C-alpha cells in the first residue's frame, strides 16, 4: 500500500526506519534466493544497506525521501522475486581517449 | 573408410535424415503478429500436417522451436528456459523481422535485437509478416538442411 | 460536438478548482489542481446530469520546459448523455497525486502504467508495481530525456547459463533526420 | 445423403464454400481487360 | 496537370473527363441473405421414441427366440 | 439468489406448458439430436472436396501490388535507375536502408553504397512509392529464406542482381500498377 | 495456494479448484510503440498502428487517420470513406471469426477453426489484392487511402458475402445449440452493466450486459449514419450472449459490406490537397509543384496544428482510441493508445472469480485479449 | 512352442494397427476439417507412422532425475502391459482366442480397473504437482466411467447367460443385441470414450488449456508408450463394443453371399466403423470441464445404466425369454 | 518420374492432378507448367512439375513463370521471355543458401568474402 507524502522530517525518518526493518527481515530470504553463502556475510550486507542509507543523507526534501523509499521497496520486491601505482589518470589514458 | 562400408553408412544416414525430415514436430513460440500468420500456415490451405509438421505444446516432445513474433527483454529468459528443455536434436526457425534482427522495433528499449542473441537459430524467414507460403518454404528449407546430416558417418569417423 | 454536459458542469460545478477550461471541437478540456481532482471526478461521476461513469483512460505527457513537467490527463465518457470529457492536472517527479481507483476500478492499471512510463506516483493506489517494462527496470521510458534505445540490453551469457543484462553497445546507431522546415512557423 | 435430412444442407438456398476457377476470379489483377482511369482532382480545381 | 493526364481525344472542357474505377455493375448486385436459415426437418420426438421402444420390444423378443434356439 | 430461484421457477413453468412440449424436450435432450446434426455436418465435410493447396507444386494467388523482396532496377539502356536522392531512408519507417554516394567518373550522381536489412525491413513499400524514378521496387519474390543473418543483410550488388533476375516480372507488375496510379 | 502459468503469464489463487483471484502479468510484449511513434513522423508511425491489435489491422489505421484528420481538418472524399468502411467491416469480420474460433479451440471444438481460416484466407486475399500484403497493409492513410480498388474486387467481395452468409449459418448451426457449448459458455464470467462501466469495458464486452450503446451510432465517424445496420445487445451479459452478439455482428458486417458495395461512388481516393496527400506518380513526374510536394511529404511530413485530441473508433475488440498531442512539428509529440484489451484484462480478475481454470480460459477467449494492443 | 508365436503375432500387428490408427485419426480429422492429412511421407502418408517412430527412437533421451526413477520409468510399461494383456482375450472368429476363459468379461473389467495405476504413478513420480493433479483427475474420471462400463457389461451378461466373449457372440447370432439395446450401446460408447480420455472428456490432451496433463514430464519413449497404450485401449474398447452390441464375427441377415466373407473381416470392419466413430466424435464436438464430466458420469450414466439393468432383467425374467 | 511417387507421396498428388490437365508450357530449366479449368476449385487450376523429382525446390520457378504460377498475370512465361530485357540481366538462380560458402551471398566485410574490404573512412599516414 502506498501512503501520502510525509509532511514532517520525523515522519520521513519513521518511514525510513520501517523500510530498513523490512530490508532486514527480508534479508534471509535473499539467502535462499541467491545462494552466495560462501562470501555473503549477512552482517556485511546489513552494513552495506546501512551505508547506502547513510550516503543518502544529503537529501532533505521529504518528497524526495518518500520517492527514494518507494523505489527502495520496489527494488526489495524485485530482489525477492529474483531479478539481478600509476594514478587513476594514467590508467584511463592508456585505456581510451574518452574518460 | 572403405567403399562398401561407406555405402552402408550413407544408406543409414539417408534413412535417419528421411525419418527426421518427415517427422518434424515443431513448437510454436507465438508472440506478437507472426503467430496469426503461423496459424494461417497451419490452416487447411497451406496445411502443415501433410509434411509431418504437428505442433507439440510440450517443449520436451518438440523437435524445433519456431519463434514467431517480437522477443522482449521480459520474455527472452522464458524463451531461453523453454529452449533449454528441448531434446538435443533441435532446430530453430526465426519467423518475421522482429525475431530476426529486431524488425520494426530495433531501436527500442525492452526489445531483443533478434532471437539469435538468446538461442542459436538455424533458419530465418524474412517477411513482416512472411506469407504462410514463405513460412512453409522456410520449413521445407529446414527439411533440406536436415537432409544433409551425416551423423552416422561423423560418429564412425572419429 | 455534444457540449451540453460540459456547459452544465461549468454552470453547476464549484468554481474553486476549475483552473481553466477549453471549449474545442477536438475535445472539451478541464484543467484543475491535483488537490481537488478526486473531488472533481467524484462530482462528475455521481451527479445525475453529468454521469461520466466510465473512465476511458489516463495518459501522461512530458513537458521538460515547464516546472511541473508531467501532465496527467483523464479521458472520461458519459454514455447516458453521450459525450466525452477531459480532465487534466500537472505533476512533477516527486509529488504524489490523488488516485481515483476507488471511483473507477479500471484506473488501477492505467495509473500503474503512468507510474511505469513517467514516475508520477499515486496516493491511494492499492498497489503501484511496474506493469509494462522489464523486471528491475531502472528508468521511466516515456520521459523525453530517456533515450529511445534505453540504457541496457540483454543477451545470453554461456558461462552464466542465463540471460544477462549489459549496458547498450548497439551497432547501427539511430539516425535522427532533421526534416523540420524553417518556414513552418 | 444423410446431411440433407436437417441442418443448413437441407436449405435450398445453401451456397458451397469452394469457388470454381471458371467463375470466381476471371481476370488476373495484373492483366485486366479494361484500362483504369482514377481521378485525382475535381474538374474545377484543374 | 489533371487534363494532361486524363486527356480525351475530342473533349473541349475540363469536365466529362474519362473515368473508369471499380464499382457496381448496372443493377447494383444482388441480395446476399444476411440472415440465417436453419430448417428443422428431422424426425419428430414422438416418432423416434416410438421407434426406439418398438425396436427394444422386438429385439427382446428376438433375444428370447435366439436364447431358446441356443438352449 | 431468491430472484434467481423465482426466475428459474417461472422459466420452468413457461417451458412446461403441456405434456407434448415436455416430452419433446426430454426426448431431444436424451437422444442427442444436436449432436447427431453436428455429426451429419461433419460427415458432409468429410465427404466434400478439400481446399489444401499442395504447396510446392501449387502456390497461392498473389497481386501485382505485392510487397515481397526489396530489389533495385535498371534503365533499358543498362545504367542504374537509382539516383542518390536518399528518399529511401528518409521515409523508411524501420530505418532499414543505409545509403552513401559520390559523384561518378562522368559526373553522374550514383550511389556508391546501398544496403538494406531484410531483418529490419517491415516490407511496407514506402521506399518503392517514394522513389521518383521507380528504381527500388519490392519484388514479387518472397521465398528467400536464408540460413544466416549475414546472408539476410543485403547490399547494392545483391539488390541489383535481384532486379536483373526479376526484371521481367517486376516490369509487368509495374506496368499493371502504374495503371492504378 | 498460488498456481503459475507462463505470451500470457497468469497467477491464480486457488482453494478447491475454485479461482479465488487471477493476476495477469502483461509486459511480455512491451515494445516501446509510443516512444517510437514520438520519434517518428506520422506516416512512418502508421505501421505501428498496423501492428497494434494485429487481428484487426485496418481498424487501428482508421482510428489513427481519423485522429490525424481531426487535428488537421482535411476532407476525405466519399469514395475513400466508403472503401474505408468496407475494409473496416471486412476487418471486423476477420477479427470476429478469429476470436470465435480460437475461443472454440480453447473450449475444445477444433473443427470450425479451419473453416473460418478458409474464410479468413479469402479475406486476406482481398487485402493482398487491394494493398501490399495480406496482413499489416498500410492502406488507410490520413486524408484517404493509399490506392484505388483493383477491378473485379467488388464482384469477388459479393461472391464472398453470399458464401459467407452460408458459412455463418453453418458455424452457428454447429456451435450454437450444442449442449457442451452451452454448458461451457452460459453463466460463465457474467458482468453487470455497472461493473462493465466501472471497469471501462467497450464493444461486445460492454453490450453483452446490455448497456445498449455502440460507437458507430453514438459518434458516426463515416457513412455509418447512412447504412441502417443493426446493433445486437445481450439480455444477461455472459460468454454465451457475447458469442451470439459476435455472430450477429458478423451478419451486420456482411450487411454493411453489401450496402457499401451497392452505393460506392465514383471519384477520388484521397484528400484533394497535395500539401497533405502525396501526388500521383504521373503528377510528380510531370509537374514541378507536384514533384516539390512529393519530395517534401516523403522527407518531411504534414505539420499538424499544435493541439491535443482523443479520437475513438468501434474496433472489433471494442473502443480503440488514440490520444494525439502535437506541437506544430512533423512528428507527434505524444501518442497514447487506449486499446480495448487493457480494460478487459483488468476485468479478468473479477470475471474469473469463484470460477475454475476452464472457466478462466473461456473468459480469456471471450474477452479476446490480443497482447500487442494491451502492451502498446 | 506355438504359444509365443501366437502371442507375437497378436502383439506386433497390434502395434502396427495402433500406428496406422493414429495416422487414420490424422487423415479423418483433416478430411473433416476441409484439409488433407499426412501425404508427403510416403504415398498417402502410409510411411508417416514409420517416420514418426524412427524419429522417436533416434531422439536422444533425457533423465528428469526425480528421485523416483524406477516408478517414473515403469508406469508406461505398466499401462502397455495392461493394454496388451487385455487384448490377449478378445476373439476375432470361431476359435481365434488365446485364453478361452469362461470369465472373459470380468477379466477385461479387471484389466480396465488396473489401468489407472500407470497414470497415477506417472503423475506422482513426476516432480511437478500439476502432473500429479492431472493424473488424479484422469484416474477419477476413468473410475466413474468404468463403473458405468461395468454396469453395461452386467446388462449384456443379463442378456447372455455365459460370461465368455465367444459364447456371447454365439448368442449374438440372432439379433446382435444392438437392435434391442441401442441406447445401452450409445451409453457404453460414451463411457468408453471417457474411459480412454478420448473425444469429449479429453483432459490430458488439453495441454494448451490449464488442466495440463500427466505426460508433461515424460521423455520421448515414455510419452510414446503412454500414447501406444491409450490407442491400444481405444482399439480394445472398439472391439469390446462390436463384440457386445454388434455380434463380432457375424454377418448381416445370414445370407449365403455374406457368409463367403470369412468373418474376421466382419469383426475388423465393425472395429473400423467404431474407430471412425471415435475420430468423428473427437473432431465434431467440444470438450467437457472436469467437474461437468464427473457430474455427468456420476449422475447421468450411472442411474441410466442401473435402470437399463433393471429393465432388461425384468423383461427377461417375466417372459420365458431367458437362457 | 513415377517411381518417386511411392516414397514421395507429394509427386503422387501432382500426378493424380495431371490426369485431365493440359500442358500450357515448359521452361528452359525443364519445369512443365500445367493448367486445368472446368470443374476445378480456384486455388488448384495452375501448377508446375519441376522435372527434378529428387530435390525439387520452390525457388526453381523462373521469374518469367513466377507470376503466371502465382496467378498474378494471365501472361505465360513465353511472353515474358520474349519481353526479357537486353543489354543486361542474369540467369535465374535458385535459393541455395546453405549449399556452400562459395555459393551463398557474403557481405563486403565478411571474412568469408573472397575479397574483404576495410571500413575506416580515413587514410593513415602510411610511412
Ligand atoms: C499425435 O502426435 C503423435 C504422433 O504423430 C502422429 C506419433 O507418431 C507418436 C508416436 C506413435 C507411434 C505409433 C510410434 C511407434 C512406431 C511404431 C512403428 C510402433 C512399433 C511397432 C513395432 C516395433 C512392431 C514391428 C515389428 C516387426 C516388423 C517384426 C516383424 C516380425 C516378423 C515378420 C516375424 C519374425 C521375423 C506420438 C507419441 C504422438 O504423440
Ligand atoms: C423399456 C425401455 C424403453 C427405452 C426407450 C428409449 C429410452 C432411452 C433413454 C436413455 C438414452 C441413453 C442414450 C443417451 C444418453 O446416454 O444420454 C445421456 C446424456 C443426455 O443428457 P445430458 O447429460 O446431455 O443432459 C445435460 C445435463 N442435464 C441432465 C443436467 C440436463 O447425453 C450426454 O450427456 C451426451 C454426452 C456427449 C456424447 C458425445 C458422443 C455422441 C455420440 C453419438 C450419439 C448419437
Ligand atoms: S516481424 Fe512484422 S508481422 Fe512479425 S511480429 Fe514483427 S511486426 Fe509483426
Ligand atoms: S518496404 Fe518499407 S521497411 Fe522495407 S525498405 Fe522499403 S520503406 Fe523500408
Ligand atoms: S528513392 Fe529511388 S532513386 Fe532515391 S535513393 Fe531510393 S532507389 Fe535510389
Amino acid at each position: 500500500k502506498v501512503l501520502p507524502n510525509s509532511a514532517s522530517v520525523e515522519e520521513a525518518r519513521q518511514r525510513v526506519f520501517d523500510f530498513f526493518r523490512a530490508t532486514c527481515r527480508s534479508l534471509p530470504s535473499v539467502m535462499e534466493i541467491y545462494n552466495l553463502y560462501d562470501v555473503t556475510s549477512v552482517a556485511q550486507l546489513r552494513s552495506t544497506v546501512a551505508s547506502e542509507i547513510r550516503k543518502n543523507i544529503g537529501v532533505s526534501d521529504p518528497k524526495v525521501i518518500d520517492m527514494l523509499l518507494f523505489k527502495g521497496m520496489e527494488e526489495l520486491m524485485n530482489v525477492v522475486n529474483h531479478s539481478k601505482a600509476i594514478s587513476p589518470f594514467l590508467k584511463n589514458f592508456y585505456s581510451s581517449n574518452y574518460f | 573408410v572403405s567403399k562398401a562400408a561407406e555405402f552402408v553408412i550413407s544408406k543409414v544416414d539417408d534413412l535417419m535424415n528421411w525419418a527426421r525430415r518427415g517427422s518434424i514436430w515443431p513448437m510454436t513460440f507465438g508472440l506478437a503478429c507472426c503467430a496469426v500468420e503461423m496459424m494461417h500456415t497451419g490452416a487447411a490451405r497451406y496445411d502443415l500436417d501433410r509434411f509431418g509438421i504437428i505442433f507439440r505444446p510440450s517443449p520436451r516432445q518438440s523437435d524445433c522451436m519456431i519463434v514467431a513474433g517480437t522477443l522482449t527483454n521480459k520474455m527472452a529468459p522464458a524463451l531461453r528456459k523453454v529452449y533449454d528443455q528441448m531434446p538435443e536434436p533441435r532446430w530453430v526457425i526465426s519467423m518475421g523481422s522482429c525475431a530476426n534482427g529486431g524488425g520494426y522495433y530495433h531501436y527500442s528499449y525492452s526489445v531483443v535485437r533478434g532471437c539469435d542473441r538468446i538461442v542459436p537459430v538455424d533458419i530465418y524467414v524474412p517477411g513482416c509478416p512472411p506469407t504462410a507460403e514463405a513460412l512453409l518454404y522456410g520449413l521445407l528449407q529446414l527439411q533440406k538442411k536436415i537432409n544433409r546430416r551425416k551423423d552416422f558417418l561423423h560418429w564412425w569417423t572419429k | 460536438d455534444n457540449q451540453f454536459i460540459f456547459k452544465y458542469s461549468w454552470e453547476t460545478l464549484p468554481k474553486k478548482w476549475v483552473k481553466k477550461m477549453e471549449r474545442s471541437e477536438h475535445g472539451n478540456r478541464f484543467d484543475t489542481k491535483t488537490d481537488y481532482l478526486f473531488q472533481l471526478l467524484c462530482f462528475l461521476k455521481l451527479h445525475t446530469y453529468t454521469r461520466v461513469q466510465v473512465l476511458i483512460d489516463i495518459c501522461g505527457v512530458d513537458y521538460p520546459s515547464r516546472k511541473r513537467r508531467f501532465e496527467v490527463v483523464y479521458n472520461l465518457l458519459s454514455t447516458r448523455y453521450n459525450s466525452r470529457i477531459r480532465v487534466q492536472t500537472s505533476a512533477d517527479e516527486v509529488t504524489r497525486i490523488s488516485s481515483v481507483v476507488s471511483l473507477f476500478p479500471s484506473a488501477g492499471w492505467w495509473e500503474r502504467e503512468v507510474w511505469d512510463m513517467f514516475g508520477v506516483s499515486f496516493i491511494n493506489h492499492p498497489d503501484l508495481r511496474r506493469i509494462l517494462t522489464d523486471y528491475g527496470f531502472e528508468g521511466h521510458p516515456l520521459r523525453k530525456d530517456f533515450p529511445l534505445s534505453g540504457y541496457v540490453e540483454v543477451r545470453y551469457d554461456d558461462p552464466e547459463k542465463r540471460v544477462v543484462s549489459e549496458p547498450i553497445e548497439m551497432t547501427q546507431e539511430f539516425r535522427y533526420f532533421d526534416f523540420a522546415s524553417p518556414w513552418e512557423q | 445423403k444423410p446431411w440433407e435430412i436437417t441442418g443448413p444442407c437441407a436449405d435450398p438456398e445453401y451456397r458451397s464454400a469452394v469457388p470454381l476457377a471458371t467463375e470466381y476470379r476471371l481476370q488476373c489483377p495484373a492483366t485486366t481487360k479494361e484500362k483504369p482511369c482514377i481521378p485525382n482532382s475535381l474538374p474545377e480545381t484543374v | 496537370t489533371e487534363a494532361y493526364i486524363r486527356n480525351k481525344p475530342g473533349m473541349v472542357s475540363v469536365k466529362d473527363m474519362p473515368v473508369l474505377q471499380d464499382g457496381p455493375p448496372p443493377g447494383g448486385f444482388a441480395p446476399v441473405r444476411f440472415a440465417r436459415r436453419i430448417p428443422n426437418k428431422g424426425p419428430s420426438a414422438v416418432a423416434i421414441f416410438l421407434a426406439a421402444f418398438g425396436t427394444f420390444s422386438w429385439g427382446m423378443y428376438q433375444v428370447g427366440q435366439g436364447n431358446k434356439i441356443r438352449r | 439468489t431468491k430472484l434467481e430461484d423465482e426466475q428459474r421457477e417461472q422459466l420452468a413453468k413457461e417451458i412446461s406448458k403441456d405434456w407434448s412440449s415436455v416430452f419433446e424436450r426430454s426426448i431431444n435432450t436424451l437422444f442427442l439430436t444436436e449432436m447427431v446434426r453436428g455429426l451429419m455436418l461433419t460427415l458432409k465435410y468429410f465427404f466434400e472436396t478439400k481446399v489444401t493447396i499442395n504447396y510446392p507444386f501449387e502456390k497461392g494467388p498473389l497481386s501485382p501490388r505485392f510487397r515481397g523482396e526489396h530489389a533495385l532496377r535498371r534503365y533499358p539502356t543498362g545504367e542504374e535507375r537509382c539516383i542518390a536522392c536518399k528518399l529511401c531512408e528518409a521515409i523508411c519507417p524501420a530505418q532499414a536502408i543505409t545509403i552513401e554516394a559520390e559523384e561518378r567518373e562522368d559526373g553522374s550522381r550514383r550511389t556508391t553504397r546501398y544496403d538494406i536489412d531484410m531483418t529490419k525491413c517491415i516490407y511496407c513499400g514506402f521506399c518503392q512509392e517514394a522513389c521518383p524514378v521507380d528504381a527500388i521496387v519490392e519484388g514479387p519474390n518472397f521465398e528467400f529464406a536464408t540460413e544466416t543473418h549475414e546472408e539476410l543483410l543485403y547490399d547494392k550488388e545483391k539488390l541489383l542482381e535481384n532486379g536483373d533476375r526479376w526484371e521481367t516480372e517486376i516490369a509487368e507488375n509495374l506496368r499493371s500498377e502504374s495503371l492504378y496510379r | 495456494f498460488t498456481l503459475n502459468f507462463g505470451s500470457l503469464r497468469l497467477v491464480l489463487e486457488m482453494n478447491g479448484e475454485v479461482v479465488e483471484r487471477a493476476e495477469p502479468h502483461i509486459g511480455l510484449l512491451h515494445r516501446g510503440t509510443e516512444k517510437l511513434i514520438e520519434y517518428k513522423t506520422y506516416l512512418q508511425a502508421l505501421p505501428y498502428f498496423d501492428r497494434l491489435d494485429y487481428v484487426s489491422t485496418m481498424a487501428q489505421e482508421h482510428a489513427y487517420s481519423l485522429a490525424v484528420e481531426r487535428l488537421l481538418n482535411c476532407e476525405v472524399p466519399l469514395r475513400a470513406q466508403y472503401i474505408r468502411v468496407l475494409f473496416c467491416e471486412i476487418t471486423r469480420i476477420l477479427n470476429h471469426l478469429l476470436a470465435l474460433t480460437t475461443h472454440a479451440m480453447d473450449v475444445g471444438a477444433s473443427t470450425p477453426f479451419l473453416w473460418a481460416f478458409e474464410e479468413r484466407e479469402k479475406l486476406l486475399e482481398f487485402y493482398e489484392r487491394v494493398s501490399g500484403a495480406r496482413m499489416h497493409a498500410s492502406f488507410i492513410r490520413p486524408g484517404g487511402v493509399a490506392q484505388d480498388l483493383p477491378l473485379g474486387l467488388c464482384r469477388d467481395i459479393d461472391s464472398f458475402t453470399q458464401q459467407f452468409a452460408s458459412r455463418i449459418d453453418e458455424l452457428e448451426e454447429m456451435l450454437t445449440g450444442n449442449r457442451i457449448w452451452k454448458q461451457r459458455l452460459v453463466d460463465i464470467g457474467t458482468v453487470t452493466a455497472q461493473q462493465a462501466k466501472d471497469w471501462g469495458f467497450s464493444g461486445v464486452m460492454l453490450r453483452g450486459p446490455g448497456v445498449c450503446w455502440d460507437l458507430r451510432r453514438a459518434a458516426p465517424y463515416d457513412v455509418y449514419d447512412q447504412l441502417d445496420f443493426d446493433v445486437p445487445v445481450g439480455t444477461r451479459g455472459d460468454c454465451y450472449d457475447r458469442y451470439c452478439i459476435r455472430i450477429e455482428e458478423m451478419r451486420q458486417s456482411m450487411r454493411i459490406i453489401w450496402q457499401c458495395l451497392n452505393k460506392i461512388p465514383s471519384g477520388m481516393i484521397k484528400a484533394d490537397d497535395r500539401k497533405l496527400c502525396p501526388p500521383s506518380r504521373c503528377r510528380m513526374k510531370l509537374s514541378m509543384e507536384s514533384s516539390i510536394h512529393h519530395f517534401e511529404l516523403y522527407t518531411e511530413g504534414f505539420s499538424v496544428p499544435a493541439s491535443s485530441t482523443y479520437t475513438a473508433v468501434e474496433a472489433p475488440k471494442g473502443e480503440f482510441g488514440v490520444f494525439l498531442v502535437s506541437n506544430g512539428s512533423n512528428r507527434p509529440y505524444r501518442c497514447k493508445i487506449r486499446a480495448p484489451g487493457f480494460a478487459h484484462l483488468q476485468g479478468l480478475d473479477f470475471m474469473s472469480k469463484h470460477h475454475m481454470l476452464a472457466d478462466v480460459v473461456t473468459i480469456i477467449g471471450t474477452q479476446d485479449i490480443v497482447f500487442g494492443e494491451v502492451d502498446r | 512352442i506355438a504359444v509365443p508365436a501366437e502371442i507375437l503375432g497378436i502383439i506386433l500387428p497390434l502395434l502396427l494397427g495402433v500406428a496406422f490408427l493414429v495416422l487414420a485419426e490424422r487423415k479423418v480429422m483433416a478430411f473433416v476439417q476441409r484439409r488433407k492429412g499426412p501425404d508427403v511421407v510416403g504415398s498417402f502418408g502410409l510411411l508417416q507412422p514409420l517416420a514418426d517412430g524412427l524419429k522417436l527412437i533416434l531422439k536422444e533421451p533425457i533423465s528428469p532425475s526425480s528421485a523416483n526413477f524406477f516408478l517414473f520409468r515403469m508406469a508406461p510399461v505398466a499401462t502397455f502391459m495392461l493394454s496388451l494383456v487385455a487384448w490377449a482375450v478378445v476373439p476375432f472368429d470361431y476359435g481365434m482366442v488365446l485364453s478361452d476363459s469362461n470369465i472373459g468379461l470380468l477379466y477385461l473389467f479387471a484389466i480396465s480397473s488396473l489401468g489407472v495405476y500407470g497414470i497415477i504413478t506417472a503423475g506422482w513420480s513426476s516432480n511437478s504437482k500439476y502432473a500429479f493433479l492431472g493424473a488424479l483427475r484422469s484416474a477419477a474420471q476413468m473410475v466413474s466411467y468404468e463403473v458405468s462400463i461395468g454396469l453395461i457389461l452386467i446388462t449384456v451378461l443379463i442378456c447372455v447367460g455365459s460370461c465368455n466373449l465367444s459364447e456371447i457372440v454365439m448368442a449374438q447370432k440372432q439379433i446382435w443385441f444392438g437392435i434391442p439395446l441401442f441406447p445401452v450401446l450409445v451409453m457404453f460408447f460414451i463411457s468408453c470414450l471417457a474411459e480412454t480420455n478420448r473425444a469429449p472428456f479429453d483432459l490430458p490432451e488439453a495441454e494448451a488449456e490449464s488442466v495440463a496433463g500427466y505426460n508433461v514430464e515424460y521423455s520421448s519413449m515414455g510419452f510414446a508408450l503412454f500414447f501406444l497404450g491409450e490407442y491400444a485401449n481405444m482399439i480394445l474398447m472398439s472391439g469390446l463394443c462390436t463384440s457386445l452390441s454388434l455380434g463380432g464375427w457375424l454377418p448381416i441377415l445370414d445370407l449365403p453371399i455374406f457368409k463367403r466373407i470369412p468373418g474376421s473381416i466382419w469383426f475388423s470392419i465393425k472395429v473400423i466403423l467404431f474407430l471412425f466413430l471415435y475420430i468423428w466424435v473427437r473432431a465434431a464436438f467440444p470438450r467437457y470441464r472436469y467437474d461437468q464430466l464427473m457430474g455427468l458420469g456420476w449422475k447421468v450414466f450411472l442411474p441410466l445404466s442401473l435402470a437399463w439393468v433393471v429393465a432388461v432383467s425384468g423383461v427377461s425374467v417375466t417372459f420365458p425369454w431367458l437362457p | 518420374g513415377y517411381l518417386r511417387c511411392l516414397p514421395d507421396g507429394n509427386l503422387l498428388q501432382t500426378k493424380i492432378h495431371n490426369i485431365g490437365a493440359t500442358l500450357v508450357g515448359v521452361d528452359k530449366f525443364g519445369n512443365k507448367y500445367y493448367e486445368k479449368l472446368g470443374d476445378t476449385q480456384y486455388g488448384r487450376h495452375r501448377w508446375v512439375e519441376y522435372a527434378e523429382k529428387s530435390r525439387y525446390n520452390a525457388s526453381q520457378v523462373p521469374p518469367e513463370w513466377h507470376g503466371w504460377l502465382h496467378f498474378i498475370t494471365d501472361h505465360t512465361g513465353d511472353e515474358l521471355l520474349l519481353l526479357k530485357p537486353k543489354r543486361y540481366g542474369v540467369e535465374h538462380k535458385e535459393n541455395l543458401s546453405g549449399e556452400g560458402e562459395q555459393y551463398i551471398y557474403h557481405s563486403k566485410g565478411h571474412a568469408l568474402n573472397p575479397g574483404q574490404r576495410d571500413w575506416t573512412r580515413y587514410q593513415p599516414w602510411e610511412s
